[PDB]
């Protein structure tokens, strides 16, 4: 956020002013069943990317490969 | 913050007028009742889960 | 419906794909290819039943090693399925699919046959975002061989 | 411009064994073919946004 | 000003559920055809386009590639040099850019 | 190999103090027992690697079948499936259009923009325009979301 | 002791002679230095890591034998061998399967070893210098085709511009000062000759082709 152009006074996420806070997940089963941390490995490239390989199969046949 | 020692959370009801409409003698009347119900919730839980 | 067809244009042997045929007829073709195993499995039963009835009731083959008796039933089993497949296709089906392919494009070589579900296309903004094969990386065209007639 | 580009939601997989309701429900789900419509943004999974109806259990912090 | 502040231009409905905050529905959301229906719908367009829309195609692509240039003087040069002496307004009507 | 002894102190007699000289041997004796197992496993490990070398040629052909397919037009590699219902799909699309139409307030700093007080002194008097109150923001086609 | 330590000794045979025979028995700091770096067998030379593996290998292997040594679920179905009523027979092959899967514990450790990582979000944060990125970064991308195709296109066209650039410079050298100042000039310009001066016509200041 600093590199993106937003200077930061203070530190942390315990916002003293008029902002919503997000405390850490309470380490008790009640909240551990409702919530779970975001796994970054589940954010993926859309498989529509693989449909661009259709161009390769067509060019190969056009060139007689 | 009324239970904290040297609180710095001045924006969390520390500098505001905070009254209520509950019974007075809070620590003698209201606060024990909250602990009484607490003991019921946990005794009812132990007896059930056990 | 992903089926490659081999059609006879007189002396030529041409090829096409069901995806190049209207969906109304793809169903009629798929329904035909779905009745083949029931004619194949049905014939294997007869070849297995008739063979078992002969190697046992006929006291000329029953007096033979079990290996010879088992080979006849095994040979008659799959052989009974192949015969059923021929009668199914040759009767009126091999000629029906050709009629269902009337109007479809054909090619001289199987390698030249495209699968419509595998072609690259884009949504043409200049045509109400309709899907188009003439994408901005296209150069010449498709240039199939001919339209099948039957 | 940077904040705007960042709200365009990313793609988050539906597969989830961490939430016990999906751990059970997804055992009975049927994976059907997602036919390509000519785009590179088909949301065939859930979206990486806290307000998405299938991602609200995830903690974005 | 609140950091988690957003201005939305289309209606949204939020879920009134405990411990969760999300958008559960969009007012007046119509479900279009399924992916399998649009697929079949597109296959019909690509099929006719494959059989009946490939003759005289090389010329139209040259016109389309010429009109993607930055300046008009280069478009005219592209048409006269690559498209066999085509006219600007006559080609724009073929491509559908004329009113 | 022989080890150089500074001879600063006399070593204890092996006969009188034998336990002091034992640890070194039992340590090598352990390693030798391990080597007997390494050698005995030459055929088991080799048979696996030989199977990997043979399995390698079948995997090559399956990759081409998976990517190119039957007639070089594409195989199951181009297939993609989903568990989302039709409502879930059109909900996500409208969720994309909503985020395309989700802006933040106040925009950027006007002080980082060209001033009207400066254009005057530069030779151009700007013309003041009114607000366009008749335009409605809408989302583009799905392909651009 | 092990073979690797014996290899050091053969290599350090002359070094052992200098430090032990000569230095170690001198007096002063030269002796303190030799007696400190004396060469021989290692005091406290045991390797705890190697010893740790041996312990966990033996402890985990005894667990494998218990989990893998089970009565068959198949043989208990006929009620004729050793098992008439086994109401939990369907749990017999759970631990064996669990132990066999343990062979992939390290082969599949972490996220990158369970998928093609370049298609996952964490890979991007690593290529940006372990820097946090917006979650939609995998989508806001320019075509890799354009970047590589345009790099070839630009260079292939520069080769054709170099040739045209030569014919223009050549044709302009045979042009009069009047033409090279009136051609491509603004209509409102009135040409006025300049004094003739000697200015060489060098194509490439550096002696290049
Ligand atoms: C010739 C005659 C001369 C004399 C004549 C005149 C004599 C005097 C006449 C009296 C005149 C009126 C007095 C007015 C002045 C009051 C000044 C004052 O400080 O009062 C403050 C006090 C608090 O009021 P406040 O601060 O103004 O707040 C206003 C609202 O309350 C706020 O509203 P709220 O709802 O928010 O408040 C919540 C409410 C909560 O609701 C309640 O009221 C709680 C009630 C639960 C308990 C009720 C049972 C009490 C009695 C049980 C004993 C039974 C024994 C017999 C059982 C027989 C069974 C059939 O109130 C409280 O929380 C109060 C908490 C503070 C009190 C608790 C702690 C007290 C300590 C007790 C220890 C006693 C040990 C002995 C020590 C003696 C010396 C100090 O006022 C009173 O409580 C009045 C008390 C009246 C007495 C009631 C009967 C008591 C009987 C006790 C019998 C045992 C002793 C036997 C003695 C026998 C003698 C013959
Ligand atoms: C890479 C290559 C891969 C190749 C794979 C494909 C090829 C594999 C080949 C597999 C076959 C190899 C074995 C065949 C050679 C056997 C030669 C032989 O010597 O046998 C006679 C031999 C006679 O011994 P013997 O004492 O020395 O004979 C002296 C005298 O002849 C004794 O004098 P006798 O007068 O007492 O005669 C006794 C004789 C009597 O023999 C007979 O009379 C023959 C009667 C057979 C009738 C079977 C048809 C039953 C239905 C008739 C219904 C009609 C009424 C109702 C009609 C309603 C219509 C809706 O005993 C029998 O053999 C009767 C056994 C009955 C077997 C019934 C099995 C029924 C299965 C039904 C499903 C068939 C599915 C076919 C699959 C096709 C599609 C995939 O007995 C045997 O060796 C038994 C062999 C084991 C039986 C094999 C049959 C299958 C058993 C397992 C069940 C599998 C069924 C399929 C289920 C699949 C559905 C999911
Ligand atoms: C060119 C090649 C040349 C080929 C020819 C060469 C021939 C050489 C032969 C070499 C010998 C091969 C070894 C096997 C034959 C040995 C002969 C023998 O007598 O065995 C006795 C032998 C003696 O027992 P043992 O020595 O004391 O101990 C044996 C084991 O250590 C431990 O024994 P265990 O009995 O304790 O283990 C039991 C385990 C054995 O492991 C398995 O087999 C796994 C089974 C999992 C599948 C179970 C399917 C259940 C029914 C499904 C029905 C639908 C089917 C549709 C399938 C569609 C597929 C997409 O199965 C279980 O886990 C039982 C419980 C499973 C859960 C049950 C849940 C049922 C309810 C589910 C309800 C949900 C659906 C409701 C919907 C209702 C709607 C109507 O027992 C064996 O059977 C050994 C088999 C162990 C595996 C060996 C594999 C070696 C590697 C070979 C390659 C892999 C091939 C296998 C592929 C199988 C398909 C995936
Ligand atoms: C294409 C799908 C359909 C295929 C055909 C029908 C398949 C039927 C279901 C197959 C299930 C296979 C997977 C489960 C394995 C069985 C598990 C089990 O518990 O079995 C243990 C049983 C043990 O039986 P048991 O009786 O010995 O001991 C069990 C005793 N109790 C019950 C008390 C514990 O062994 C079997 O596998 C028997 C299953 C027989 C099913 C075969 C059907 C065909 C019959 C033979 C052909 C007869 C043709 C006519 C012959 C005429 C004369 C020659
Ligand atoms: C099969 O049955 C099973 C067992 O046996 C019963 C088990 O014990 C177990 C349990 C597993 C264990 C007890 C093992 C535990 C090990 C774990 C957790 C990982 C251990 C990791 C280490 C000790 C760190 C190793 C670090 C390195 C090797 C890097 C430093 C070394 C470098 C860079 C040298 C370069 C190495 C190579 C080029 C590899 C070539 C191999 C060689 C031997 C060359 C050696 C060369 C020289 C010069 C010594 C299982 C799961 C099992 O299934």
């Amino acid at each position: 956020t600093l590199r993106a152009g937003k200077n930061i006074e203070g530190s942390g996420q315990v916002h003293f002013g008029y902002h919503d806070q997000k405390w850490g997940m309470p380490a008790i089963p009640m909240f551990q069943l409702m919530y779970y941390e975001l796994p970054g490995n589940s954010i993926v490239v859309n498989p529509c990317r693989n449909q661009n390989y259709r161009l390769y199969f067509e060019m190969r046949k056009k060139l007689g490969i | 913050n009324s239970a904290l020692i040297g609180s710095e959370n001045q924006s969390d009801s520390m500098n505001e007028l905070n009254t209520n409409f509950s019974m007075t003698y809070y620590i003698l009347t209201v606060l024990p009742g909250k602990f009484i119900y607490w003991i019921y919730e946990i005794l009812h839980t132990f007896f059930v889960v056990c | 419906s992903n089926i490659f067809l081999e059609l006879q244009d007189g002396d030529k042997t041409v090829y096409t794909h069901t995806s190049l045929i209207e969906e109304s007829k793809q169903e009629q073709i798929q329904a035909i290819y779905d009745k083949v195993p029931q004619w194949t499995n049905g014939g294997r039963f007869l070849g297995f039943w008739l063979s078992m009835e002969a190697v046992n009731r006929v006291q000329s083959v029953a007096k033979l090693p079990i290996y010879y008796r088992a080979g006849i039933v095994a040979t008659s089993t799959l052989l009974g399925g192949l015969v059923s497949s021929l009668v199914f296709w040759k009767s009126g089906n091999e000629n029906q699919v050709a009629k269902l392919a009337n109007g479809a494009p054909v090619y001289l070589k199987k390698w030249e046959v495209p699968e419509l579900s595998k072609l690259y296309f884009f949504l043409d903004d200049d045509n109400n975002f309709k899907p188009s094969l003439n994408h901005h990386a296209v150069t010449q065209g498709r240039q199939y061989y001919k339209i099948y007639q039957h | 411009a940077t904040r705007w580009y960042g709200r365009q939601p990313g793609h988050l997989l539906r597969a989830d064994t961490y939430w016990i309701p999906n751990l059970v429900s997804q055992r009975f789900a049927k994976h059907q073919p997602a036919h390509w419509d000519g785009t590179q943004n088909m949301p065939i999974f859930r979206l990486a946004d806290p307000k998405h109806k299938d991602s609200y259990m995830v903690q974005f912090r | 000003m609140q950091n988690t502040t957003n201005i939305v231009h289309v209606p949204v409905h939020m879920g009134h559920t405990h411990y969760f905050d999300y958008i559960d529905s969009f007012p007046k959301l119509k479900e279009g055809p399924t992916l399998e229906e649009n697929h079949i719908t597109n296959q019909k367009i690509l099929r006719e386009q494959l059989i009946s829309g490939q003759q005289g195609l090389e010329q139209n692509l040259c016109l389309r590639n010429c009109f993607k240039l930055s300046q008009k003087r280069y478009i005219e040069f592209c048409l006269d040099r690559k498209c066999g002496g085509a006219d600007f307004q006559r080609a724009a009507t073929i491509l559908g850019y004329t009113k | 190999p022989k080890i150089v002894n500074p001879q600063l102190w006399p070593n204890p007699n092996k006969l009188r103090f034998a336990d002091l000289y034992k640890y070194q041997g039992v340590e090598m004796k352990k390693i030798n027992d391990s080597i007997k197992n390494y050698k005995a496993a030459k055929f088991y490990i080799g048979g696996i690697l030989g199977g990997c070398l043979v399995f390698k040629f079948f995997i090559d052909a399956a990759v081409d079948k998976y990517i190119f397919g039957e007639n070089g037009n594409g195989g199951k590699f181009l297939e993609m499936q989903t568990i989302n219902s039709n409502y879930d799909y059109y909900y996500n699309r409208q969720f994309q259009r909503m985020r395309y139409l989700t802006e933040d307030p106040a925009g950027d700093d006007p002080l980082q923009k060209t001033k009207d007080e400066h254009l005057v002194d530069l030779g151009f008097i700007p013309k003041v325009f009114g607000a366009n109150v008749e335009v409605r923001k809408r989302a583009p086609h799905d392909k651009y979301l | 002791m092990n073979p690797i330590q014996k290899a050091w000794l053969k290599i350090l045979e002359p070094v052992s002679y200098v430090i032990n025979e000569k230095m170690a028995k001198r007096t002063g700091i030269i002796g303190k230095l030799g007696r400190f770096f004396a060469i021989g067998p290692r005091e406290y030379g045991v390797h705890p890591i190697n010893r740790m593996f041996i312990f966990m290998n033996r402890k985990y292997m005894a667990f494998q034998a218990v989990a893998l040594h089970r009565y068959s679920f198949v043989k208990s179905l006929t009620h004729n061998g050793f098992h008439m009523l086994r109401v939990f027979r369907h749990f017999a092959f759970v631990l064996p399967a669990t132990v066999l899967a343990g062979l992939g514990l390290f082969v599949y450790w972490g996220d990158d070893n369970k998928c093609y990582s370049p298609d996952r979000f964490p890979y991007l944060k690593k290529r940006a210098g372990d820097m946090a990125l917006p979650l939609n970064s995998l989508n806001q991308r320019t075509s890799a085709h354009y970047i590589e195709i345009n790099a070839i296109y630009g260079a292939e066209m520069m080769k054709r511009y170099h040739k045209v650039w030569e014919n223009i410079i050549e044709e302009r050298s045979k042009a009069t000062d009047q033409e090279k100042k009136t051609r491509y000039a603004h209509p409102s310009y009135q040409y006025s000759p300049l004094p003739v001066v000697s200015i060489p016509n060098v194509l490439n200041p550096l002696n290049l082709q």
